[PDB]
RNA sequence: GAUUACCCCUUCUACCUUUUGCAUAAUGGUUUAACCAGAAAAAAUCUAACAAAGAGAACUUUAGCUAGAUACCCCGAAACCA
RNA sequence: GCCUAACGAGCCUGGUGAUAGCUGGUUGUCCGAGAAAGAAUUUUAGUUCAACCUUAAAAAUACCCCAAAAACCCUAAAUUCCA
RNA sequence: ACAAACUCCUAGCCCAAUACCGGACUAAUCUAUUGAAACAUAGAAGCAAUAAUGUUAAUAUGAGUAACAAGAAGCCUUUCUCC
């Protein structure tokens, strides 16, 4: 738990790439979670004015 | 006895105090200033009311995300935390969710436990067993 | 009227303590009630800013505007006072620090139209202000490089806080 | 409203007048400064004087008289007459 | 038609702050309480009465309201009136 | 589950409003006494403009936009070119 300040800062707001396999899925149910992860709404640090949100790779 | 208003300068200054950071001609001309300042105060007081629902929305979202991480949805988490007789703010809860992830996973484990206890109690169709987390304490 | 700019030559400073940086000469000069308009005069004033006095004289000389002959005389006067009334070694060492136009007082006249209608026609006058400083012209600012931008962006991503969170 | 941060987010139908109802695509105003619009004391209420009387003359009096204080705008025709 | 760059009746100065049931405007702050149309009217773009209402005062009952009671052929929801 | 000015909770100076009608304070003048640098009790009023196609003065915008002008060459008043 003890980190220097700059690295704590960096670790918290890191962008994390997600992979999501598509074959045989309803495109809506796909876009539901794709959108959630895109927007940053899975992160408890989330806020609207923070740049936070993660990459999403749909295959 | 003719009287004029000598101090008009400070009268204007008092409404221009608030008008300095506006864009365009509102930060100079006294008319435009007066109107834009009244607007500004009205939205001030409405904002006072809004910002409580905004902050609470924010909190609920953060609780939802923290709850999702452990594979439990928001309503489940909250209800079961309550049925365990743990009264915590959504403010305090969201703060635990960020700055004490361990404690929070403890909470989510508790709620999940209590809920499974609930399903088992209600499906079991008998009145006797009290799940260890299902007992209800009356204060002394 | 307001005369201020002219009086900016009447400041006398305390003498120099040993070995400090030598404070470079500032010369102020103005010309009041030119028959040119303020807005046209502005472009000339904008053109010569930051230039060394020789380049400015070069530009002005070949320019077409009738303000050019005016600002030219004003820069020559400024230079002469710079070497004579103040002390400046090397008279080409000047560059233009600040160049600007204010509006002077205006004349008012009638302008007849037709069907007996008249507009109100305003004869235009303007002042020209110039401040010269002794030293080589300050370096012109280079456009931000990709290595600059990437540094801003990172510095911003790294300035975030978790908000409303404590 | 806030934010580390100007924006970026989120929340909000200019203001008067006029109307049953105006964001209205109803009227008014570019902006600044100076000028620019509620006056009366019969009855009443309120506070005091002295009281079968009271008022510095004439009046009013079945608790009254005498005094003070409380009140009612601004700009516009086409006209008509010498 | 025309009678001095507006003639179904000139221009000017008076009367003259003409008169407008009709527009349009009417300037400091903060608190109490607060109104929707029954009559007459050359009246229906307006006034003046009643009713509601505001500010003071004096008092006694006020709303709610069970039986009981209010038409004669047929006649619903319901009224009126009272401990 | 989420959702209000509703209702709890912790503190208070303790519950909306057009026309009209009650109250409490105060800006700026002047006059009585005080006051001395901005004054506090009274008495007085030409007593407080974000709005009248308001009045006067000054500034913008439209806009450096619309529109305006001088027949040629020379030796400088001498020839030319046209109406
Ligand atoms: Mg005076
Ligand atoms: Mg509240
Ligand atoms: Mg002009
Ligand atoms: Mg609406
Ligand atoms: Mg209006
Ligand atoms: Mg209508
Ligand atoms: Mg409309
Ligand atoms: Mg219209
Ligand atoms: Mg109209
Ligand atoms: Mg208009
Ligand atoms: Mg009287
Ligand atoms: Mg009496
Ligand atoms: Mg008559
Ligand atoms: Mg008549
Ligand atoms: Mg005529
Ligand atoms: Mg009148
Ligand atoms: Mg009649
Ligand atoms: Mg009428
Ligand atoms: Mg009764
Ligand atoms: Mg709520
Ligand atoms: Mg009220
Ligand atoms: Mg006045
Ligand atoms: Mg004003
Ligand atoms: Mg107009
Ligand atoms: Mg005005
Ligand atoms: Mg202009
Ligand atoms: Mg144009
Ligand atoms: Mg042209
Ligand atoms: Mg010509």
């Amino acid at each position: 738990s003890s980190f220097s300040k700059a690295p704590q800062q960096w670790a918290t707001f890191a962008r994390v790439w997600y992979l999501l396999d598509g074959k045989m899925q309803p495109p809506g149910k796909l876009a539901a979670m794709a959108s959630v992860k895109l927007q940053g709404l899975h992160k408890p640090v989330y806020h609207q004015l923070s740049d936070c949100g993660d990459h999403v790779v749909i295959m | 006895l003719r009287s004029r208003v000598t101090d008009r300068y400070w009268r204007v200054q008092e409404v221009l105090k608030h008008a300095r950071h506006f864009r365009g001609r509102k930060n100079r001309c006294y008319r435009l200033a007066v109107r834009a300042v009244t607007r500004a105060f009205v939205k001030c007081t409405r904002a006072r009311r809004l910002k409580k629902r905004s902050l609470r929305t924010l909190w609920i979202n953060r609780i939802t995300a923290a709850s999702q991480e452990h594979g439990l949805k928001y309503p489940a988490f909250i209800i079961n935390l309550i049925k365990c007789q743990v009264e915590l703010n959504r403010k305090v809860l969201a703060d635990l969710a960020i700055y004490e992830p361990k404690t929070f996973k403890s909470l989510a484990a508790l709620a999940k436990r209590r809920r499974e206890e609930g399903f088992a109690a209600a499906l079991g169709d008998g009145k006797e067993p009290d799940g260890i987390f299902s007992r209800v304490v009356q204060h002394r | 009227i307001s005369r201020k700019w002219e009086k900016k030559n009447k400041i006398v400073y305390p003498p120099q303590l040993p070995g400090e940086p030598r404070r470079p000469a500032e010369i102020y000069h103005c010309r009041r009630q030119i028959k040119y308009s303020k807005d046209k005069m502005w472009y000339l004033a904008k053109l010569i800013r930051g230039m060394s006095i020789d380049q400015a004289l070069a530009q002005l000389e070949f320019s077409d505007k009738k303000g050019a002959q005016i600002i030219k005389e004003v820069l020559l006067e400024a230079q002469d006072m710079a070497v004579r009334d103040h002390n400046v070694e090397f008279r080409s060492n000047l560059y233009v620090a600040e160049s600007t136009s204010g509006r002077g007082q205006y004349l008012k006249r009638i302008r007849y139209h037709g069907r007996g209608r008249f507009g109100i026609m305003e004869k235009v006058f303007c002042h020209y202000f110039v401040k010269l400083v002794e030293g080589p012209p300050p370096p012109r600012e280079a456009p931000k490089t990709a290595v600059a931008h990437a540094r801003e962006y990172i510095q911003e991503l790294r300035n975030r806080t978790i908000t409303h969170a404590l």
